[PDB]
C-alpha cells in the first residue's frame, strides 16, 4: 500500500521522448502491478 | 533628438535627483541609443536599480552581461524565482557559478533546487546531484542521472541509496535509470539486502527485451542463411 | 539621415573624416546614430570605422556595439582586437558566433588563466578545446590535469610530451588509463613500452605479465633495461621470461635469491658471464 | 479445458485461462497449465504474474525449459555467427 504508493507517485512513466534509450515497457505493469492489490 | 550621449548619462542622473519617478519614460524611449552597461554601472553606485527592475526587464533582449547579473541579483533580493528561470532559460550571458553560489545557500528549498539545475548548464555532476542528497529524497536527485547519461554515477547513487534502508523507492531509482545499469550488480545487490519485491520488474523488463533480442536475431540469420542458398 | 539614397554621398564624407585625424567621440557618434534606429545597419566599411575607433577609444562600448550589431566580419576584427590589448572583447565574440575553439586559444595565449578558461570548456565539449587544454596544461606542468583534457578528447597525440612529464613527477597509476585507451587509437610501440614500465612502476604484475602475452608489438628488453637500472626486481623475471633472454635475467635472480631455477637458466646459457655470476 | 488451448495455437486464450486459473487458488495444477500451453506464452507476463502470487515452487520448470533453450540458441548463434564471419577473410 504506502510502499507502492509511494514508488508510484514518487515516479511513473508519461509521454515523454527519453524512452528511445532502452523502449521500456515495465510502466505497463509497474504502473498497476501491486498497486489495487 | 541629440548628437551627443553624455548629456543622456547626465540627464539621467538629473531626474534621478529630482523627478525620478517619470524616469522610466525616458528609459523606454531612450534604450535604443544607450549603452545600457554603463546605466546599470552607475546606478550600482548610486544604488536605485529595484527601480528601474521592470525597464530591464525589457531590455533583457540583447542579452548584456552585467544587465543580466544585476537582474538576476534583484531576483535573488526580492526572493522570487519563476522569472529567474525564465531569465537563465532564454538567455544564458552570465557566469553560473557566482549565481551558484548564492542559490546554494539561499535559505530556501527552490533557489538551492536552482543551483542544482544550472550546474548541468555546465556539465558538472557530481555536485548538483550530490547536492540535492542533502535535502531532496523527493525524486529529483534520482532524475539527473537519466539526463547524465554516465554509467557509474546512479552505482554509486543506488549504492548509498542503500546504505540507507530506504528501498521502498528504489524501484523508481532504476525505472529512469534504466539503460545506465547493467543487471549483473542489480542482481548482485538486491540479493545481498535480500530485497526481490520491487526489485523485479527491472528483470521482468529485461527478460522481455533479450527475449526479443534472442528471437529477432535468430530470425535475421535464418533469413541470411536462408538466402545465401540462392 | 535625410540622404536615404545611396552610399556615395556617405562614402564621401566618412572618408573625409577618416583622413581628417579627428579625435575620439567625433566620428564613431555619426556611426552610433547611423547604424542605429536607421537602415545603414550594414557592414559596407561600417567595422573597423566604427569597432576599430571603439578600440581606439579602448572603452567597453566595444561590448554594446558587438551586442547590437549583426551582418558584421567576426574573424578579422576578432584577430584585430587580439592583435591590440582589448581580449575579452574578442572572448565575447568568440562566445557569441558560438566558436569555442577560437577561444581557449586566444584566452590562454593572451592571459593564460586557465581557472576562467577550464570552466568555459566544462560548459562547452569538444576534443579540440580539451586538446587545447591538456596543451596548456603541459605549460603549468599539470600531469595530473593534462590528463583529463585528454580522457574526453582521446587524442593521443603529443604522448612523446606526456611521457617527458611522467618521469618528472612520479604519477604511475593513470598514465596507465591514458595509454590503456589510447591504446585503442595509436597502434604505436612507445606506448605499450612505457605502458609496461609504468605497471611494472605500480608493481600490477597480474595484468602485467598478461598484456604481454598478446599482441604486444612492444619493445622487450629496453624496458627490460630499465628494470636492472632501476633496480625493479620481479620484473625482468618477467620481461625475460617470454623473451628468453637467458643470461641477463640470471644478473636479476642474484638479488632475487632463488637459485634452483637460476642455474635451470646458466644451464641453457652456458655462457661464462651467466655461469660464474651464479656462482 | 487445458488441453484446448494447445490445438487452438491463438496467443491471449491461454493468457486469459491462467489468469482465470489463478482467480481461484488452484495452483496445484497451474503447472500444466504451461507444459501444453508452452509456446503459446512469453516468459515476461508468466514470471510477472507468478511473483505476483508468490509462487514459484511447481512453476520454475517453465524457466528451466526456457534458460536451457535460449542458452543453446545464444551458443548456436555465437557460433553461427563465427563460422560466417571466418568465411568473411577467405
Amino acid at each position: 500500500g504506502t510502499e507502492w504508493e509511494k514508488v508510484a507517485q514518487l515516479c511513473d512513466f508519461n509521454p515523454k521522448s527519453s524512452k528511445q534509450c532502452k523502449d521500456v515497457s515495465r510502466l505497463r505493469s509497474v504502473l498497476m502491478s501491486l498497486k489495487q492489490t | 533628438k541629440v548628437a551627443n550621449v553624455e548629456l543622456y548619462y547626465r540627464a539621467i542622473q538629473f531626474y534621478l535627483e529630482f523627478k525620478p519617478l517619470l524616469l522610466n519614460d525616458l528609459l523606454m524611449v531612450l534604450s535604443p541609443r544607450l549603452d545600457h552597461t554603463r546605466a546599470v554601472n552607475y546606478f550600482s553606485k548610486v544604488k536605485q536599480l529595484p527601480l528601474v527592475k521592470p525597464y530591464l526587464r525589457s531590455v533583457q533582449n540583447h542579452n548584456n552581461k552585467s544587465v543580466n547579473e544585476s537582474l538576476n541579483n534583484l531576483f535573488i533580493t526580492e526572493e522570487d524565482y519563476q522569472a529567474l528561470r525564465t531569465s537563465i532559460d532564454a538567455y544564458d550571458n552570465f557566469d553560473n557559478i557566482s549565481l551558484a553560489q548564492r542559490l546554494e545557500k539561499h535559505e530556501l528549498i527552490e533557489f538551492r533546487r536552482i543551483a542544482a539545475y544550472l550546474f548541468k548548464g555546465n556539465n558538472r555532476w557530481k555536485q548538483s546531484v550530490e547536492l540535492c542528497k542533502k535535502d531532496s529524497l523527493y525524486k529529483d536527485a534520482m532524475q539527473y542521472a537519466s539526463e547524465s547519461k554516465d554509467t557509474e554515477l546512479a552505482e554509486e547513487l543506488l549504492q548509498w541509496f542503500l546504505q540507507e534502508e530506504k528501498r521502498e523507492c528504489f524501484g523508481a531509482c532504476l525505472f529512469t535509470c534504466y539503460d545506465l545499469l547493467r543487471p549483473d550488480v542489480v542482481l548482485e545487490t538486491a540479493w545481498r539486502h535480500n530485497i526481490m519485491d520491487f526489485a523485479m520488474p527491472y528483470f521482468i523488463q529485461v527478460m522481455k527485451e533479450y527475449l526479443t533480442k534472442v528471437d529477432k536475431l535468430d530470425a535475421s540469420e535464418s533469413l541470411r542463411k536462408e538466402e545465401e542458398q540462392a | 539621415l535625410s540622404e536615404t539614397q545611396d552610399p556615395e554621398e556617405v562614402s564621401v564624407t566618412v572618408k573625409a573624416f577618416m583622413t581628417a585625424d579627428l579625435p575620439n567621440e567625433l566620428i564613431e557618434l555619426l556611426e552610433k546614430i547611423v547604424l542605429d534606429n536607421s537602415v545603414f545597419s550594414e557592414h559596407r566599411n561600417l567595422q573597423n570605422l566604427l569597432i576599430l575607433t571603439a578600440i581606439k577609444a579602448d572603452r567597453t562600448r566595444v561590448m554594446e556595439y558587438i551586442n547590437r550589431l549583426d551582418n558584421y566580419d567576426a574573424p578579422d576584427i576578432a584577430n584585430i582586437a587580439i592583435s591590440n590589448e582589448l581580449f575579452e572583447e574578442a572572448f565575447a565574440i568568440f562566445r557569441k558566433f558560438d566558436v569555442n575553439t577560437s577561444a581557449v586559444q586566444v584566452l590562454i595565449e593572451h592571459i593564460g588563466n586557465l581557472d576562467r578558461a577550464y570552466e568555459f570548456a566544462e560548459r562547452c565539449n569538444e576534443p579540440a578545446v580539451w586538446s587545447q587544454l591538456a596543451k596548456a596544461q603541459l605549460q603549468k606542468g599539470m600531469v595530473k590535469e593534462a590528463i583529463d583534457s585528454y580522457i574526453k578528447a582521446d587524442d593521443p597525440s603529443s604522448y612523446m610530451e606526456v611521457v617527458q612529464a611522467a618521469n618528472t613527477s612520479g604519477n604511475w597509476e593513470e598514465l596507465v588509463k591514458y595509454l590503456q585507451m589510447a591504446r585503442k587509437k595509436a597502434r604505436e610501440s612507445y606506448v605499450e613500452t612505457e605502458l609496461i614500465f609504468a605497471l611494472a612502476k605500480t608493481n600490477r604484475l597480474a595484468e602485467l605479465e598478461e598484456f604481454i602475452n598478446g599482441p604486444n608489438n612492444a619493445h622487450i628488453q629496453q624496458v627490460g633495461d630499465r628494470c636492472y637500472d632501476e633496480k625493479m626486481y620481479d620484473a625482468a623475471k618477467l620481461l625475460y621470461n617470454n623473451v628468453s633472454n637467458f643470461g641477463r635475467l640470471a644478473s636479476t635472480l642474484v638479488h632475487l635469491g632463488e637459485y634452483q631455477a637460476a642455474v635451470d637458466g646458466a644451464r641453457k646459457a652456458n655462457s661464462t658471464r651467466t655461469w660464474k655470476e651464479v656462482c
